Order: structure tokens, then sequence, then C-alpha cells
RNA sequence: GACGGAGGGGUACCACCAGACGUGGAGUCUGCGGCUCAAUCUGACUCAACGCGCGCACCUCACCAGGCCCGGACGCGCGGAGGACCGACAGCCGGGCGCGCUUUCGCGAUCGCGCGGGUGGUGGUGCAUGGCCGCUCCCAGCCCGUGGCGCGAGCCGUCUGCUCCAUUGCGACAACGAGCGAGACCCCGGCCGCGGGCGCCGCGGGACGGCCCGCGGCAGCGGGAGGACGGCGGGGCGAUAGCAGGUCUGUGAUGCCCUCAGACGCCCUGGGCCGCACGCGCGCUACACUGGCGGGGCCAGCCGGCGCCCGCCAGGACGCGCGGAGCCCCCGCCGUGGCCGGGACCGCGGGCUGGAACGCCCCCGCGCACCAGGAAUGUCUUGUAGGCGCCCGCCCCCACCGCG
């Protein structure tokens, strides 16, 4: 569900000038972005109603730390799949948040919303490096091995 | 904004009030001595249940719109673990038929539309969902 | 035993059309490859699986054919005297059809 | 004996190389073995 | 805990009494061109230049100053 | 001719090879409309065994997959005239090749 | 979105089988033309095979008839229509260099009276004459007493663990049958000669 | 050399800290001794036997209780063609086939019979062996040419120093010059470019103890910044020398051996591997409220066919190419009561796959232990432990395993 080649294809552009994408734990967050009216429909969903309600605060953060200046009036489709629950949601943090630095970015307001960023998290601004690992050829698991014989 | 801006699972109690308000459908008289699912060993006790389950299969069908949905697809949606066995518990598939009973009534109230492989929601259908997106909103 | 007089005409013949007979070695009933034909006036398709193994084994012993058994599949051709054999047995005066198919040409590989 | 042979008809999966009635392997259609697969995979080709 | 072998730190001597001039103290990537430079000197593969590169560029540092 | 569209799949697995077969095959293109290339998804046949013969030894399995490759090109040109394109394109060996008509479906 | 039966993928498997198949036939009958290799080009279902071997001429023997019989008995075996079936050898250069050739050529010796260490440094002559950096003759079995044992019979530096390894160096297994039992022999030839790779410890300074 | 309840130095969750997840206690699973049988086929016993030799109604099957038929090829000597031998309905017989029996009908040399030579044989000896894994060996050791050194075994190089993941380097240095192993290399990932697209897939870069500061001849270290990545990222091979480690039961691997026609051949029918007082090794699920439980809302990846009436369901009919997980989470229910926890057994049924249930699936009951575990041990440092699901290996059917 994820790296595809229709990463977004119903959008036929018309203003989404900014593209983002967010990576967080193999999900992807594919985000178009237009100067609109604040519409962040991440999944065709609208921001203010996510699946996990307790972690509706982490995709706000995005929006919040940056501020409505620059966030009111723009508009970002986001398109989520692979990965899981949670997991896409941070990837969507990914994707609103360098989204909003990318609207200004060639203004030297890329440092002060870098800036915003990095005292927040440095994986908003980084991808996650965190996957998944290799099971052993004995015993269940990365790290985890059978209980051992008499011995 | 039809089931976008309101919580879609909002609208499935308000349009399950609706399912009997409105007189869409009618509960088949097997909503009394049959349980949900192979899965679900509970039987569903809501007594409303063919009325939201009967707002969970338009809900599921007008979001993929005409993409040849089939009742299968539809019944796999709420699948759950089978427990009771000290096997370790695997997904198992919810009831086709009951499923199936409300998608071949729901053909004639015309939210529910012939098609290539699996039924879609029919343009009537479009618009009578789309009545309860204000009502939700407002 | 007892097998029909036809095989063994048949197998001849087949063994020199193609210069060999690679055989299925199967000691199981089921479809038999190869000998398609065993004339007619009784079959108009294979004969009986054991007849060509029975038969390869003599044929091998005299020394008609060479057998170099690899996979499941036998290997057997048909051997140098193996042509004064089968030509003679078939009555067939002089020297026949065999399988030589000209002189292959320098290949990209 | 044209009833006694082979009165039973059952699958006869082989090792093809092997001829092994035991450890087929028959995943992709190959009966290489379990055991005579590492031997003759070099030339079919497989990889670590 | 990083310590070059024998391959990389010998090869790195000829690099660094080959050329000192055209190799640089700090930039690692001018010594990585002379590293892979066809006739100047071969490295199979990116990282084993990159290793040579890394010990010639501390080396450029040693000869630069007080040279073992 | 027929201006029938065929449909190009080469199946090799040795990356390298097939990597040696799509620019040649480019080539020809330019003889008859080559399209752009379409490798395939990889597809990994896997066998995991255990490596001792016998059963004794720690249970040790030795993991062994290989990766058929097909490389997708659509070619329109006359159904005759592709087969003598691929007099061009090198016949380095093991490699099966096949071209099939994108027919309009007849009607 | 894909149709997934892509049926022609088992067709190169066949192929593949039949590569293997082809290798097991041609290691019996192919000795004494010093089999190595063999290849399968079937692209119209047109089938040609490129054997590897010491000297060509031998594989033909008798103007094609010794290579006919067993190319018609190909076919016959793989269900090839007759005459679809074509080989055409290739000669190999540095005959000895090659490690199925010089195992093969050990077996030949040993099967008779010729001594181990005698026939060991033979086949190491061999090695060194093609240019391998190193060759290394391991034989094994019931060599002197019945309780068996092997000797290991090095030349030349020879290296055998990494991926160089499945690069430059070579090697094979004849597990010859003699009177008293089995006495495998095994000859492993290391060769950097090879351009499709240079060592990656192998440095070249000014 | 091996050991040292001998120093001085190393070192690792296959050791212990600091901790976590456990097991052992309990149902059940899968083996292993023991018991019993007609047979309960066999190897294998600390690590390195014991879900190991990859789902045993049949085949498999090696085991047992039977039953058929040679497929004894090739020579040699002979016997023999209206005939050597092979078959055969009627009944009986033996589960049963003319298998034998009465009975008299065939049948064509494809041979009868010895004499040598046979096809074989999951029959024995891994203590005759080849190969191929295990383990020493998550440890870095191994050796070589020429020269020292001693009569020689055997040292030197191969070092107490000085670092390291490492014989990784460094500096000294009767030793001097090498090499194999290590590392490299290779395989997916992190990122970032482009080519190029029926599927995201081909090719490059980049990370280098490089850069900063301390402390160090040096090797390097230790604190920094930037950075996809920080100093191996789970990534696979396998130095040298071997061990009575296993397997003749994986094969036209093989020595001897042993049988070879009333066969240890090979087919067939039925059973046994699982029966199973008892002890044990992985395992599964329990012991509930950080939880069973009414739906709703789901969200994947190794990567995937889906649809219509008939059925609570298991499942079918008829079809055509098609379309994704639980956990969790939102709201009900129940109140610590062996309880609605928990599902072990047991009785009717509905099924399917299959020649043939004994196998498995479903449903309506029936609700075992078990309230948190004695001695004793096992496993691990971040996407890790756990927690939870998914395909496949093997399969007529049939995961509490195995690789992912």
């Amino acid at each position: 569900d994820l790296l595809e080649r229709n990463d977004i294809e119903v959008r036929e552009r018309d203003k989404y000038t900014v593209h983002t994408l967010g990576k967080k734990k193999n999900s992807v967050a594919v985000a178009f972005v237009k100067a609109g009216k604040g519409d962040i429909l991440v999944n065709n969903v609208p921001l203010a109603l996510v699946r996990p309600e307790i972690l509706r605060t982490k995709v706000s953060e995005p929006i919040m730390i940056l501020g409505e200046s620059l966030f009111k009036g723009l508009d970002m489709n986001i398109k989520v799949a692979g990965g899981g629950h949670v997991s896409q949601i941070y990837a969507v943090r990914q994707a609103i948040s360098r989204g909003v630095l990318a609207s200004v970015k060639d203004e030297a307001a890329r440092s002060e919303l870098r800036a915003k960023l990095v005292s927040y998290d440095r994986q908003l601004v980084v991808s996650d490096p965190r996957r998944c690992e290799a099971k052993k050829f004995g015993g269940r698991g990365a790290r985890a091995r059978r209980q051992k014989s008499y011995r | 904004s039809s089931v976008t801006r309101v919580p879609a699972d909002v609208f499935i109690n308000s349009f399950a009030a609706h399912l009997k308000n409105r007189g869409i459908i009618k509960c088949p008289a097997f909503t009394d001595y049959v349980k949900t699912g192979v899965s679900r060993q509970y039987a569903p006790r809501d007594a409303d249940w063919f009325y939201i389950k009967a707002a969970s299969v338009i809900r599921h069908f007008y979001i993929s719109g005409s993409h040849s949905i089939g009742v299968a697809g539809l019944a796999r949606k709420y699948s759950s673990l089978q427990k009771g066995k000290t096997t370790p518990h695997h997904t198992k598939r919810a009831s086709c038929k009951v499923i199936r009973s409300i998608v071949s009534q729901f053909l004639g109230q015309k939210l529910l539309i012939a098609g290539e492989r699996g039924r879609h929601i029919s343009p009537n259908g479009r618009k009578m969902v789309e009545d309860f997106a204000e009502g939700l909103q407002k | 035993v007892h097998i029909p007089k036809a095989v063994y005409k048949a197998v001849y013949a087949h063994l020199y059309e193609n210069a060999s007979l690679a055989l299925k070695e199967y000691w199981r009933v089921g479809n038999v490859p190869g000998i398609t034909y065993v004339d007619e006036n009784g079959k108009l398709c294979n004969p009986t699986y054991l007849h060509v193994n029975c038969i390869m084994q003599s044929l091998e012993s005299r020394g008609v054919v060479k057998d170099t058994f690899a996979w499941r599949h036998h290997y057997y051709l048909l051997t140098e005297k193996g042509e004064q054999f089968i030509r003679k047995e078939l009555d067939l005066t002089d020297d026949v059809l065999p399988t030589p198919y000209s002189k292959p040409s320098i290949k990209p590989p | 004996r044209e009833t006694e042979f082979c009165t039973h008809i059952a699958h006869k999966r082989e090792c093809r190389i092997c001829g092994n009635y035991n450890s087929v392997y028959r995943k992709y259609g190959l009966f290489i073995c379990r055991r005579c697969f590492k031997e003759n995979a070099g030339k079919i080709g497989f990889v670590k | 805990g990083k310590v070059r072998t024998k391959t990389i730190k010998r090869a790195a001597r000829k690099i660094v009494e080959n050329n000192y001039e055209s190799l640089k103290p700090k930039d690692f990537q001018n010594n990585k061109a002379i590293c892979s430079k066809r006739n100047v000197a071969i490295i199979p593969s990116k990282r084993l230049r990159n290793k040579v590169a890394g010990y010639v560029t501390t080396l450029m540092n040693r000869v630069v100053k007080g040279p073992v | 001719d027929m201006h029938q569209k065929y449909t190009i799949i080469v199946v090799g697995k040795d990356l390298k090879l097939v990597e040696r077969y799509v620019k040649s095959i480019v080539k020809e293109g330019r003889a008859f409309g080559i399209s752009g290339p379409c490798r395939a998804p990889v597809r990994r046949l896997t066998i995991t065994t255990r490596k001792s013969p016998c059963g004794e030894g720690t249970n040790t399995w030795h993991r062994f997959e290989l990766r058929m490759y097909k490389r997708t090109f659509w070619v329109t040109c006359g159904g005759n005239d592709i087969s003598t394109i691929l007099s061009k394109t090198v016949v380095i060996p093991g490699i099966q090749v096949t071209v099939e008509v994108e027919e309009p479906d007849n009607e | 979105r894909r149709d997934e039966e892509n049926v022609y993928y088992s067709k190169y498997l066949n192929d593949c089988i039949m590569e293997a198949e082809l290798h097991e036939f041609f290691s019996r009958e192919l000795v004494d033309a010093g089999y190595a290799s063999c290849s399968l080009c079937r692209t119209i279902d047109s089938i040609c095979v490129i054997i590897q071997c010491a000297e060509p001429e031998v594989v033909m023997g008798d103007n094609h008839y010794r290579l006919h019989k067993i190319e018609y008995l190909l076919a016959g075996r793989f269900m090839c229509d007759p005459k679809n079936f074509n080989i055409w050898v290739d000669k190999i250069i540095k005959r000895g260099l090659s490690a199925e050739i010089m195992v093969d050529n050990l077996r030949a010796k040993l099967e008779e009276a010729m001594p181990i260490r005698r026939a060991a440094y033979s086949i190491i002559r061999t090695a060194m004459r093609a240019g391998a950096a190193g060759c290394e003759v391991i034989v094994a079995g019931k060599l002197r007493a019945q309780r068996a044992r092997a000797n290991k019979f090095k030349e030349g530096c020879l290296i055998s663990t990494g991926h160089p390894k499945r690069i430059f160096l070579a090697e094979a297994t004849r597990h010859i049958k003699m009177r008293q039992g089995v006495i495998g022999v095994k000859v492993r030839i290391y060769n950097p000669n090879i351009r499709g790779a240079v060592m990656p410890d192998k440095i070249e300074i000014g």
C-alpha cells in the first residue's frame, strides 16, 4: 500500500503546487498542498476527526506549533496507506509539518519554522530510520531463541 | 461532505434510527435466532443490530461507490477471532448470508444497484445519505 | 512375459529413427512414452510399459543398446554395432534412415 | 495377474533427481528433494 | 571503534607519498578523487575508496605537522 | 502490414544479463517505437531447507531464493516485422523472450 | 492493477531444471571431452546448447553421428520435437585451469595404479601452467589402511571464504569408487585471472 | 600440548550485573524414555537426543497379520512349435481374482529347465567410507620461503608492550620477507539524484572516526557538532586442525555383508506408528476487570483472485476475472462471585475432503483442572523484549510446529 506509482492518482493538480511525503515506519503519507482554506482531509477524512482520538493532538501538533499565520488558508490532501493504526498518524505529522515549512521554504522563514520543528521533534524534520528485524534460523524473533534443553 | 465531514460511525447510529424511521428494509425475523459470525460466538443482543449492519452496509458501499463491492467483502470487514479453542486464535469471517440478506433487500430500496461483479450504491442512494450529512452537522 | 511380437519391431525402428531410446524409467503402470507406434492389429496407441523395460535390459546385456541412467528418466542409446543388429533383424538390406541433421553453424555464445 | 498389479492408485510423488517417496518439496512443481536440492540447485540456479 | 585494516593503511601510505600536494588535510573528497583517479590509483568499491580517503586526509594532517 | 502492438516480455533471472538485453531491445525501438521499460516487481521464489542431510545437528536452515525478472516494453509494428527486429537484439543465452499481440478485441 | 496468473513464469523454471538434467547427463557421457558447463538457448522453441569442452571435436567424434544420437536422445527425453535440439560445442582454452576437467583428469589416473601424491603434483602442474594463483588437490577415502583419511596438497596461495571466492575460485567433486571402497577426489583451482571483478583487497598505486 | 580449587591480561545477555519476559505448578499439543501388543518401524541421549530425520485412515512405511505375481535380464547345455509357456468363464474356495479346486476351453514360442551370471532389496556395519550438515570455532587463530637456534623433539618470525569487533592495527623487534582467515567482499535497508515506467525499478552518489576539541611516539581514544545513517544495520558465506559427532533409512553414493522365488524383490488387502500405569523436552491456551463480552472504525506487510442466489454456520450450486490483519480504539454489557473467567472432556446432529474416516470443520448442549506456581533453569539491549495477527514448508483432508 506504499511506494506506489499511484501514491496520488485522482488529483489533477489544479493549484496543489507543494507536493510532500511522510515516511514513519513503513507507512507513507503523500500530501499535495494548495493555498486553499485550511482543509487537511488526510485520507479524505477532515483532520478534525481521526481514528485514534488520544493521538489527534499529535496530528494537531505540526499545525499548532507552526501556527495559523502560515497554516490558515492552506489545504493539503494527504493520502495515507501502508503501516499500522498509529504508525500512519506519525507519517501524517511528517507530511503536514514538512509541507507548511515548504510553503514558505524559499523565504528565510524556513529557519524560524525549522526551529519550531527541531525544538519539538527532529523526527518531524528527518525520517525515522527504524523498521523491523529478521527472524532467527532457530527460535522465534530477531532477539529471542527457543528455551534451551538440558544445559 | 456527505460522510467525510461527519464521523461516518456517528452517522451509523443516526441512520440506524432512520432505517426503521424511513422504513428502509425490515428486520428479517431471523434476527432473533441467528448469530453474526462463526468468529463471533456471542449472539447480537442490540435487537436493532440488522439496522446498524444495514447502515454499515451502505456506508461501506457509499465511499467505494461503483467499485463492484461484493457481499463477501462487506462481511469480512467486521471479521473477529475464534476463541474457545486452545489452538492460537486466528481471524474468521462474519456470516455472509446475514449480510447477503441485507444487500439483496437493499437492491429494491435503490440504495443498492445491479452492476458487473458486486452491486454499488445507487445514485438514488447517493442522494438519501447526503441529507443526513446536513442533519449531522446541523 | 509372452509380450506381443510387434513391440520388438516397434522399438528397433524407433531406436534407429532417433538413434536413441531415452526411456521414462517407471515400474508403475501409466502413460508409456516414445514408441507410440506398435503397428496396429491390436493397438492404435502406445504398448505396455513393462514390455519396453524388460526388452531394454535384454538389448543392453546383448549390447544392441548402451544405457546411462541419469535422473529418474533413463538415457538409453543405440550402440555402434546395434546399427547392424537393428538393421539385420528388421530385414533392412541397406543402411536406412538414422538421425543426423547436417552440421551446426557457430552460435552467439 | 491383470487385476492384481497396481490395483491401488495413489499420488506417487517422486524426487525427480532422487526418486525419493519422501521429502519431495513440490513447492513450485519442482521435485528437487529436501536434501537432493542443494547439490542440484547450483545448476538450476538458486542463491543464498 | 575504528582501526584501519592493513590493506587500507599500506595503500594510503603510497597515496600520501605519491602526491602530498594533490591531497588535502581536511577535504576527504579531494583525496577521494586522487584515490580513485584511474592512473593515479584505483580502489575497487567506493567504501574502500572512502576508507583510504579518510586515512589519507588524516595522513595528510600527519605529513603536514611533524610527519611519522 | 498488420500494425498490431506486440507486448514485449523478457524472463531472465540474472539481473545483469537481463540488463544487457534491455539496452539492445530499447535500441531496436528506433526501428519501430519501443515503449518505456516496465521492469517487473521482483519475484523471489523462496525455498528454505534443513541444511543437514540427516536430522542430526542443531536445526540449521539454508535460505535459497532466485529472483526471476521479467522486462516489459510495448511495440506496435507489423506482425512479420517484429521477428526481423529481434535479429539485432543480442542472443546472450538462457533468456525466455515472447512477443504477444495486443489485438483490438476481434469485433 | 495487474493480472498475476503470469502463465509463462514456469517455463523458464522447467528450463532451469532442464539445464540441471542436461548437466547430469553430460558429466556421465562427455567426461573424455572434458565437459565443464552446458547452456540452454530456446527463444522460438529453438533448442541451442553450448557445451564447454577441453577440445570440441572430441564431442562430435564422427561427422556428428556421436552427437546426433545424443542430440535426438535429448529431444526424445525432453519431448523436444526431433531436430529442434542443437548443440554447438565451444572449445575451452586453458583446459587444465577449469576445475571440472582437472578433477576428472585425476579420477582417470587414480582409478588405475597411479600414486596419489604423484598425481596430486601432476594436477598441480596443470594449474600453475594455466596461470592459476594456486591449485589445491584434496583426495579423501580409504587410502592406505582401511581406516580412511584425507591428503591435502596445495601449491600456491588459495582463497575460499568470502564473495571473491564465488567469482575467482572454481571447484568440483568427483566421487571415484575404487576396488576397496569410495575414494572421492575434489580439486579446487583459485584463478585471479577473471576480468569480471578485481579483488577489493588488491590496490594499485602510482 | 592438555589441565591448574596457579598468577597477570582480555571477553560475551549461547555468562552475570541493572532489569524484563519466562518455563517448571495447570489443562492441551508435539516428540522421548518406560508399559503393552500381532505390530506398536526406526535412528538420535549434556551442550551438539527429545515440532529432530520437513502435516502417518490408504500411498508414504521402513512395522505387523495375511495374500499374488516374477519383471531370474545375458550366455552355456538341453527340451520343445498345433505348439514351450501364458490365460480362462460355471460353481466352490480364500476378504477376495482360476488364488487354488472341480471342469475344458483357450494361448502362441514372446520360451521350459538346469548351469553359470541376474533385476533387485528405507535388509546390517557411519566402528569400511564418499559427500553433506552439527560442534570445537559470537575465536582469532593458521601457516610459508629463505636465514637464526639447538644432536634433536621443537622454537624464532607468531612480541608482556600499545590499540581494536578481530593476529584490528601500532611501536619495538635473529629474524626478515609473504600469504590464507579476519576485515574487505557480497545481500536487503536507511536516504538522495537521475533514467524510466501495466505494477515502483534500474542505475549512481553518500559516511569517511571525515569534521571539532582535549589527551596520546603512535594506534588511537573520549566528549562534540552537522548528518538517512556514527563508528558492523537483523544482513550470508566459512581460517587451520580435527570428532570412532550423525546419516548405508536421500539416490545408478559406495566397500564388505546379507538375502535372491515359499525373495529382505514387487504389487495387493487389513491394521500399527498416534496404542500407551507412569517420569521428561520444546510448545499452545488458561488462571479474568490494564478483563471476557453488542456492534461500530479499522490499519498491514512476506504480499493478495473475486462474484451471485442456496444455507445461523460449516458448506455447496452457478459463475467470472478479481481485490487486504488482528492488536488496539469508540461507545454498551457484566462486578471479582470459580463468575458471563477458562475451554478441557462428553452426547446428538450438520458437513467437507476423500476408493475408503479413523482425519478435520460447524452448531445445540455438557463447563476439567486452573486464583498467579516447589526445588530448579532458559532467553534477551530499540523497532528489541513482549503483545497480536498473516501467508507458506509439508497436505485428497488435517497447525497448538517451521521459515518468514
